RNA sequence: UCUAAGGGUCGGGUAGUGAGGGCCUUGGUCAGACGUAGACGGCCUUGGUGUCGCUUGCUACAAUUAACGAUCAACUUAGAACUGGUACGGACAAGGGGAAUCUGACUGUCUAAUUAAAACAUAGCAUUGCGAUGGUCAGAAAGUGAUGUUGACGCAAUGUGAUUUC
RNA sequence: GCUUGUGACGGCCCGUGAAAAUCCACAGGAAGGAAUAGUUUUCAUGCCAGGUCGUACUGAUAACCGCAGCAGGUCUCCAAG
RNA sequence: GAUGGGGAAGCUCCGUUUCAAAGGCCUGAUUUUAUGCAGGCCACCAUCGAAAGGGAAUCCGGUUAAGAUUCCGGAACCUGGAUAUGGAUUCUUCACGGUAACGUAACUGAAUGUGGAGACGUCGGCGCGAGCCCUGGGAGGAGUUAUCUUUUCUUCUUAAC
């Protein structure tokens, strides 16, 4: 394998990278409260 | 250095294993014995 | 501003008579007893903190299930895995000591 | 720089206890206080825990030594002594 | 260059950690899905009990039950030995497709059971079939 | 001298520094011979010389610790573990010493 | 007091045998700074737990209600 | 627990047994640090503690070996005869069976000065000076009684009196 | 009344190709139970808030001026004018200082209620004894108890009491 | 910022700073356990039960001790601008 | 501080594990002697002594003339016991996944050995959290208003689990 040859992300590419994760995961979340909605007319 | 020689004795000995004639057997694997 | 008492009867600043304040919900401050904090269980060789084993008083430890308790090697609950590693490898040359040496022994007792 | 001239580890005993002992005090003292190697690992990193007790930071290995310095003169020739007769005896 | 097929090795590593292992296929340079020079290989679980003289019939055929695994295993966690293994009865079943597929890892599984339990009940590879005291 | 034919390996031929890159040419079987500080831990001894003997390759301890051993060879760190993987200049791997 | 969000769960515990007395609860709340709208809980006794489901759908709230077991009690509000 | 060397025994007084350090530990009232060594016993399957006093150059992790055959390494306990001329040892026992009576403080050892035909007896120097004459048998541990110097250092202060001599039973503050 | 100084968080691009996420202004098909109304919602955009953009892959000075800008906040320091005083640490709070002699080295200590030291203790200093069939003691004597979980860098008794110099 | 709890560290010792009940885990493997049938109560849920004694009030220039309802003494917790 | 012992004219004394027969457990058709228990396993000595040490588990709201973490209402937890259903598992009988650190809803276990927690001095600064302190907007209530002050005071809370 490659070498590690250092190299480091800084602060703010990390928050920016953090913030997408945050944001994914917010979307993640509003489609699974979608998902729970949609079965009760399946079930009822 | 005198740790080290004190578990030397124990485990494994390299020169006595060499010591012991048979090399290109034990490379490959021909003495095995079970004890316990 | 509002000041606070001990609510068990032990007037003493001891070790297991600590206590927190907290609002309620009925808007006044109280007092909280809290418990003495537990300590994580230590590897029996080494004395470093196993880790993946819950941190519990010792009475507490009953209640929780076995995955709470373990991990799944040897010594799951008791070792810390590089003293796992260590043992396996000392067994083990320790098994290839005792073949090359008796090899060793019954040819020299031959050719003595 | 230097803080103090002479008095050196010293110090924290102020004008008290007389010179003569306040000097006698202080090589011990140093040789106490000091972070000495490793005779195991090869790390600079032995410290006294108790007297006659040496810990090592790392590779967690505790030795038993002198008082205030990890080592005695007298052991070191003593040691030395025992390597030299034991390999008489086996010669 | 003796990590090859046959080889016995002892997991020192994993929820598999002491146990023996023979090497069904080496990947020196390793592959996209573990970047790391690894080792397919096959292994005992649960080893046979150590029987005796006394032991009835069903007691022996009960304390004879060996149950195997197999697995992918980075070069450093393995703590190879002298000792070799026929590995040929099961190369065909344990290949690199096989773990993509729990069924299939099932079947594989199956067939390296019954490898293992033949040789012990013909009394090869004792130290194979013995378990490490540590 | 043994410092001088180290010497002559680490200017000249090619050297692994460390137990992970030994143990990793031992198990490529690309190593020649391996000096080991006389300081390792006894259980890593074991473990190389049985890496080496099943490799077919030659042990030899060097008479001194990590310092001494990194001084050595040239490095301003301490050294446990040597592996040569090329000497062709120096002919350390067929003297005694 | 547990949350249990999967309608099917909260059916087969609401039909669950020690199971006698659940509660609606009404509440006025705001989506995102939005309208006043309606959230429904409801609170189903066990022995050991009071399981609470949160529903922000009013007309699905008032399809489960019908759709609850004659023989258990509700008490609304 | 006191800090006596191992119960006499066949291992011990034939071949050797092998017990491994565990801790080197502080005890109230001794200059010399104590090393808790675990053996297994011969007859039971389990594990003895023994306390013995630490000689310099210990530590954990190692291996101690007990009885006629061990090897000359500091550490290691022997009977005096096992041992050649011109020797050091600590924890010296007087006669065989006593577990150990000389050279018992920090920095204070026993020389061998020469062993005896007629019987198995040996000559020995104390720390004081001393010339005596032991049972041949009697065991002692290879090398110095670890914590030397300590008395160099001076206490500086009553402070520093008060708290070493209430851990002893010497009184202090003296009167008379 | 001013002047100067002392910080934090966010900020990289369009020249350039094409897709991805969301109430998609308006416009298009499928399409939701209850009380003239009917949301939300399971599907899509080349658009929009040379075709702005919130996202990766990348050529192109990525910054050797981010040597700067947007935004947020605390109380400290230094200095300079002006200005009233019979006063400015305005109440409170808050060392008198120095020159020689005697004494004890010091920190410490006991006289509860007329006597707190020049006496007691103290680290240091020297001497003396003891290797277990022993030393020190308690005890009239003992199958004598302790020190003792003790071993000369230890145990104990003496006499002097820091240290240096003369 | 104050009070407090806590973490990772550093300093000090010729001073190195409790025990037991109790709970858990590991090693081991006496054994037991399935096919038109077993196992697992260290997963979830469900069922039953929890005795005896203290518990008011003060805690001090009015609740205790000094022959008092004494200008004295007596352990501790909370602590606004 | 008893017992076992030993002292003492004796009231009682010494000692705290010994110079004690100091008590539990497993298997059995022990194949013949015909209605009498056989074969084995393991070692240690009471008890008392802490309402500040160790230690299973409860919170909030309300209620009285005087009760309150104890009553009332709601919501929990601990311990012991019996047990059933679901889940899991099993025809590879006692689970799979992850290179690994390890993960999870489970995932049998007698003797015997071992390890962890309980379980631990003092001081210094540094970081973090909680309550309090200070403070901005807004929604309420009160005060001041001779003149001035988008003002001064106050409510805006959230337990165990
Ligand atoms: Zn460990
Ligand atoms: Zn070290």
């Amino acid at each position: 394998n490659k070498p590690v040859k250092n190299k480091k992300k800084t602060k703010y590419q990390r928050n920016k990278a953090k913030r997408h994760e945050e944001k994914v995961k917010l979307q993640q979340e509003l489609k699974e409260l979608r998902q729970r909605v949609k079965d009760l007319e399946e079930v009822i | 250095i005198e740790a080290a020689s004190l578990g030397k004795e124990s485990l494994f000995n390299l020169k006595t294993a060499e010591k012991t004639g048979i090399l290109n057997d034990l490379a490959k694997g021909k003495k095995r014995m079970i004890f316990t | 501003a509002q000041r606070v008492t001990f609510r068990r009867r032990n007037p003493y600043n001891t070790r297991s008579n600590k206590i927190k304040v907290v609002k309620t919900p009925g808007g006044i401050l109280r007092a909280q007893h809290v418990k003495k904090l537990a300590t994580r269980p230590k590897c029996g060789d080494c004395g470093s903190a196993l880790q993946g084993i819950s941190t519990l008083r010792p009475r507490q430890y009953a209640t929780v299930s076995k995955t709470h308790k373990t991990v799944s090697r040897a010594y799951g609950g008791s070792r810390c895995a590089n003293c796992v590693k260590e043992r396996i490898i000392r067994a083990f040359l320790i098994e290839e000591q005792k073949i090359v040496k008796k090899v060793v022994k019954e040819q020299t007792e031959a050719a003595k | 720089a230097k803080r103090t001239k002479k008095v050196g580890i010293t110090g924290k005993y102020g004008v008290r206890y007389g010179s003569s002992l306040r000097r006698q005090v202080k090589k011990l003292e140093i040789q106490q206080h000091a972070r000495y190697d490793c005779s195991f690992c090869g790390k600079k990193t032995v410290k006294r825990g108790a007297a006659g007790i040496w810990t090592c930071s790392c590779c967690k290995k505790t030795v038993a030594g002198g008082a205030y310095t990890v080592s005695t003169a007298a052991a070191a020739t003593v040691r030395s002594t025992i390597r030299r007769l034991r390999e008489m005896v086996e010669a | 260059k003796f990590l090859k097929a046959g080889k016995v090795a002892v997991v020192v590593r994993g929820r598999y950690a002491g146990k023996k292992v023979v090497i069904v296929k080496p990947h020196d340079e390793g592959s996209k899905s573990h970047p790391f020079g690894h080792a397919l290989v096959a292994g005992i679980e649960r080893y046979p009990l150590k029987v005796t003289k006394k032991h009835g019939a069903k007691k022996v055929a009960k304390r004879t039950k060996i149950k195997p695994f197999i697995k992918v295993v980075n070069y450093n966690h393995l703590l190879p030995t002298r000792y070799t293994l026929d590995v040929e009865a099961f190369k065909s079943v344990v290949s690199t497709e096989t773990f993509e597929q729990p069924s299939q890892r099932e079947e594989a599984k199956k067939v390296v059971k019954k490898a293992f339990e033949e040789r012990h009940q013909a009394g090869k590879n004792q130290w194979f079939f013995s378990k490490l005291r540590f | 001298s043994i410092n001088q034919k180290l010497a002559l390996v680490i200017k000249s031929g090619k050297y692994t520094l460390g137990y992970k890159s030994t143990v990793k040419s031992l198990r490529q079987g690309k190593s020649k011979l391996i000096i080991i500080a006389a300081n390792t831990p006894v259980l890593r001894k074991s473990e190389l010389e049985y890496y080496a003997m099943l490799s077919k390759t030659k042990v030899y301890y060097f008479q001194g610790g990590n310092n001494e051993l990194g001084t050595a060879v040239g490095k301003l760190f301490r050294v446990g573990v040597v592996s040569i993987l090329e000497a062709g200049d120096s002919d350390i791997l067929t003297t005694l010493a | 007091a547990r949350e249990i969000t999967d309608i099917k769960q909260f059916l087969e515990l609401t039909r669950r045998a020690d199971v006698k007395t659940a509660t609606v609860k009404i509440n006025k709340k705001l989506n995102k700074a939005g309208k006043p709208f309606r959230q429904t809980k409801f609170k189903v006794r066990g022995s050991s737990s009071l399981y609470t489901l949160v529903i922000n759908d009013a007309g699905k709230a008032k399809k489960l209600i019908q759709s609850l077991p004659p023989t258990l009690k509700v008490n609304r509000l | 627990g006191a800090a006596k060397l191992r119960t006499l025994d066949y291992a011990e007084r034939h071949g050797y047994i092998r017990g491994i350090v565990k801790q080197i530990v502080h005890d109230s009232g001794r200059g010399a640090p104590l090393a808790k060594v675990v053996f297994r016993d011969p007859y039971k399957y389990r594990l003895r503690e023994e306390i013995f006093i630490a000689n310099e150059g210990v530590h954990t992790g190692q291996f101690i070996y007990a009885g006629k055959k061990a090897s000359l390494n500091v550490g290691n306990v022997l009977p005096l005869g096992s041992v050649p001329e011109g020797t050091i040892v600590s924890n010296v026992e007087e006669k065989p069976g006593d577990r150990g009576a000389l050279a018992r403080a920090s920095g204070n050892y026993v020389i061998i000065i020469g062993h005896n035909p007629d019987e198995n007896k040996t000559r020995v120097r104390l720390p004081s000076g001393a010339k005596k004459v032991i049972s041949s048998d009697a065991r002692g541990v290879i090398g110095v009684i670890a914590g030397g110097g300590r008395v160099d250092k001076p206490l500086l202060k009553a402070g520093r009196a008060f708290h070493k001599y209430r851990l002893k039973r010497n009184s202090w503050p003296k009167t008379r």
